[PDB]
């Protein structure tokens, strides 16, 4: 069962290493978030390696997918942590870093934080299961490709199609009349709505990266590498977001 | 070798 494998390979929670004794400025909160994103990205790479079917894809494509989807994976996992631990009342970045209204303001990311909070409120509305969540996160790893496609497009499409089949079989376990088509479309709609929020997070990311020292915001090595590669490709329009339902 | 390349191949 691929879904049961997904449940067991889900990375363990990591601490942000947040310093509450230091002034709660935008530079210190953002630097803590960046440090946390760095650690979580190492976890994402180790998770992707043991993901069923991911090793079939060539190395270049595996890198491409991780680099295009990183923000989508981190934000989706944030929404899940927020839903599981606080019933989506707060943004649960880590056990030592839980954002309330004050931290959403101090981080200079209020509107972005509210946008993420809306996604977590959808988890409450839908009563999203862990089974669904784990399949959806794999679909997010496979939801952004280069405009001119991957080195092995057919291998990628076969992997993505199979995880779409997994999500469809999983929604049958949560029926209304006994129908599940409604839940499946609510899940694909929620997946599509990640692209727009992630487009805004990436815009904030890219700005803070271009002006990091002027803003006193630190970036770990993992992020420097990901962003230096992704910033030119995304801004040049070389990214192709994959939607279940075209806008 | 990049950090992503190192982690994926190790
Ligand atoms: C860690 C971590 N746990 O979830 C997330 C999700 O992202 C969000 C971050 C803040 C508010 C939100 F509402 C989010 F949805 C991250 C995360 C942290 C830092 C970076 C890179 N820094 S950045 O300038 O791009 C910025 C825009 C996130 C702060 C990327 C991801």
């Amino acid at each position: 069962s691929p879904v049961m494998v997904l449940e067991n390979i889900e990375p363990e929670i990591v601490y942000a290493g947040y310093d509450s004794s230091k002034p709660d400025t935008a530079e210190n909160l953002l630097s803590t978030l960046n440090r946390l994103a760095g650690k979580q990205m190492i976890q994402v790479v180790k998770w992707a390696k043991v993901l069923p079917g991911f090793k079939n894809l060539p190395l270049e494509d595996q890198i491409t997918l991780i680099q295009y989807s990183w923000m989508s994976l981190l934000s989706f996992a944030l929404s899940w942590r927020s839903y599981k631990h606080t019933n989506s009342q707060f943004l649960y970045f880590a056990p030592d870093l839980v954002f309330n209204e004050e931290k959403m303001h101090q981080s200079a990311m209020y509107e972005l934080c509210q946008g993420m909070h809306q996604i977590s409120l959808q988890f409450v509305r839908l009563q999203l299961t862990f089974e669904e969540y784990t399949i959806m996160k794999v679909l997010l790893l496979l939801s952004t490709i280069p405009k001119d496609g991957l080195k092995s497009q057919a291998a990628f499409e076969e992997m993505r199609t199979n995880y779409i089949k997994e999500l469809r079989k999983m929604v049958t376990k949560s029926p209304n009349s006994g129908q599940s088509w409604q839940r499946f479309y609510q899940l694909t709609k929620l997946l599509d709505s990640m692209h727009d929020l992630v487009s805004d997070l990436l815009e904030f990311c890219f700005y803070t990266f271009r002006e990091s020292h002027a803003l006193k915001v630190e970036f770990p090595a993992m992020l420097v590498e990901i962003i230096s590669d992704q910033l030119p490709k995304v801004e040049s329009g070389n990214a192709k977001p994959l939607y279940f339902h075209r806008k | 070798k990049s950090l992503l390349q190192q982690l994926l191949t190790e």
